[PDB]
């Protein structure tokens, strides 16, 4: 009858690039 | 035969370089203890006299100290232990003068050893820091709840890294696959400041959670054929080689 | 080769004192090295938690641990801590109680941490 | 190396005399340097308390609590204080029975001191 | 402080298997998996098991009413190149869910 | 030879600078103890005389006592400690002037290891208070319970710190996340007088509560970023660095 | 003297029936620093047990 | 039926500046 709550799965609408900028990591 | 050498202070403080094919000069006189040390962490077997009654034998741990009992004390002690077998030549002397207070050895081979341990890691952790050849993938997208977002994103084909500013705490990162199923994958915080994750898998989908707010992230080149670990280590210039033998 | 009257049984009873002993006051050693009872840890659980049977569980922390003066990080952020739970819940309970047990920085620092872990605001289990 | 009638059983028993030892009084040491019993140190509640499974508490004095004498600030506000209860309620009870067990000042000192805690009018859990 | 973190696996790794046997528990039994992922050291530098070692396991005692997951128990796993460590640890759900 | 270098006040009191390739001339005068004095928290292992019976040896803790017993005592002490291995050359005196009531050690090693310690703590406090080059955040907003509010309330890019006045009591802040729930932040109370609340996270809404009123505040300049905590302190100036080894 | 304070203490609950709480009083602190062990029943405020 | 009271939310209203000065321990 009742089961357990999945968690909240995020929306795939707003699907834009993680890397604005290049990292200081990567060196450049 | 070894004589041991003097240093610049006092001369009945002496030192001697350990030669398993040689035994060692002992220049005792009367009524003059003398104090020999066995290495650190070393484990005496058992010692054994030219004479018992001509020297006095007197053992604590990797002290030994020996001093004579009779006249014409012209005999030696060989003493075992686990790693080496010690030689001592004791010639008593008439005239009580060049005494030998103290006799210390200086082992060639471990440290000769230690220096080829050092030598090792140091080129191990060069090896490691060189981080040369390296390629890199920055086509990540992301979409869901972007106040848990990295700032930056990335993976040089082994591992994928998750950069968070200084303010974010940092989230639970999640293993996403064909069917949408979420499950663990290890991970480790690098970074000087501790805001890098590296998860050690490279993976199309990802999943982001942190409380009640959840971030996915993708994979836009992903490469299912990667590059293969010939080596064992996370580097393509350190081996894992096997020591157990067996 | 080698060398060798007595009655009021119940008032009498209840007019018993109660003395408790008094305290003194200590002072905390190196507080910059320290991290003294009652601080509270934020880590964010990664294992799913299902308490059908005993079992370990695992979170790491979101932000930096600060020593009691406040001026040295003590446990980096993304130190994993480790805990367990047991014995189920009982009808009524709708909380069960999560000991966690060790916590690992990420430069290699092991501290053994019995303490509860309780919700988001401080409530047990 | 080295140097080596008697009847009347119910009226009898009921007139046994009940004597309690007389007390004398004493003095308090240094005034300056103390806090009494029965003082009252008023606390915020941190963590917000589920009384489920047994835990810990945490509360942070909101006032400077000054010597019997009234001149000397002994715990200074901000303090720290650590408590826990346990056991849980029974039928008809609406009050749990909280222990504190030591307060941290923000200088560093540390006592430990093991008191009821009370409500904001000193009533008992 | 750990004494070396290029030959250590901690408290709390999530290693990820694949189970091989198929499980039904009316019986008491032994179970098997195989690791589907290489497993670092702590330091995350050195591959300390191999993909595709064999991890070895048993349940017992069955379920009870109300119940819907069984304790598993590992206890041993052996690397393809030979190596052999007996962890003694709980077996979990994909999530890490105990049972 | 060292020789015991004798005080100002008298010549009974001599002081000897430890050195381990050298030794200790003893001039024991007839009749008299010597007190040889080891470092605090050494642990005696064991010793060794020239003869057992010249010299009488009483020792308790890390204080040494000797006396001759016998004509001509020219022996030798070797005692070893867990530390270290002391030396003495144990001369009479046959005329019994310029005694040696007791001989104090000095440890060169040991006192440049105090003092560089000192001199560190010393440097550490004085780049914590200098407090050089601080970026202060003033766009703090709130709206609720008035009466409970602080009097200022600022952030430096890593702690946020809520200012007091002299009768309000202290009150209990949360931190607020982004659906509004909230939970505990660790907290120091500093300022002269206790009247500053310093909590150890920056962002962008906190929660203040005292009995039953509230008070929202609302950090109106928010930077997701921050500074990076490079050095492991709450300083840029003092570093956090691994003692433990291992 | 007076503002002397006084500490007591209570355990037990009540049974039914009984609309009182025997209350000890233990010790007492005058403002002056007197401080004497008085173990002695509390009651109200015209002498009634509890 | 019946759950846990939560505490009172502040109103959104009278929203106005903490600092009316600038602080001391700002050096300013």
């Amino acid at each position: 009858c009742a089961s357990a709550p999945k968690p909240k799965q995020p929306s795939d609408f707003n699907r834009e690039p993680v890397n604005k900028t290049v990292p200081v990591e990567i060196q450049r | 035969l070894d004589v041991p050498s003097s240093s610049r202070y006092d001369h009945r403080i002496r030192y001697v370089t350990y030669n398993p094919a040689d035994v060692v000069q002992v220049d005792t006189v009367l009524g003059v203890a003398t104090h020999i040390m066995l290495e650190e962490g070393e484990q005496y077997l058992t010692h054994a006299f030219g004479d018992s009654e001509a020297y006095a034998f007197a053992r604590k741990g990797r002290h030994i100290f020996i001093k004579p009992q009779a006249e014409l004390a012209n005999t030696n002690l060989i003493v075992v232990t686990d790693r080496r077998s010690y030689k001592f030549r004791l010639q008593m002397r008439n005239d009580r003068n060049g005494a030998m207070y103290e006799l210390a050895f200086r082992y060639p081979d471990t440290q000769a050893r230690q220096t080829r341990e050092a030598n090792a890691r140091a080129a191990v952790e060069a090896a490691f820091e060189q981080r040369v050849g390296a390629y890199y993938n920055l086509k990540y997208m992301m979409s869901g709840d972007k106040d848990i977002a990295p700032v930056n994103a990335w993976d040089d084909g082994r591992f994928t890294y998750f950069k968070f500013s200084a303010n974010a705490d940092l989230p639970s990162i999640y293993f996403v696959d064909a069917e949408g199923n979420e499950s663990l994958v290890p991970r480790t915080t690098v970074g000087s400041s501790n805001n890098i994750i590296a998860v050690h898998k490279v993976n199309p989908k990802w999943m982001i959670r942190l409380g009640n707010r959840a971030l996915a992230i993708f994979n836009e080149a992903y490469d299912p054929n990667g590059v293969p670990n010939d080596t064992g280590t996370a580097s393509p210039a350190v081996r894992r080689v096997n020591k157990g033998g067996n | 080769l080698t060398a060798g009257g007595g009655g009021g049984g119940e008032l009498a009873e209840k007019l018993q004192p109660m003395r408790l002993s008094g305290s003194s006051a200590g002072r905390l050693g190196n507080r910059d090295m320290l991290i003294t009872q009652g601080t509270q840890l934020d880590c964010v659980l990664e294992t799913r938690l299902v308490t059908t049977q005993p079992g370990m569980t695992t979170c790491h922390l979101t932000r930096d641990v600060y020593s009691t003066s406040g001026r040295v990080v003590l446990l980096d952020r993304g130190s994993k801590v480790v805990g367990f739970y047991q014995g189920g819940l009982r009808q009524g309970q709708a909380r069960i109680f999560v000991q966690w047990s060790r916590i690992e920085t990420p430069s290699g620092v092991v501290i053994n941490l019995d303490s509860p872990g309780t919700g988001p605001l401080g409530e047990a289990g």
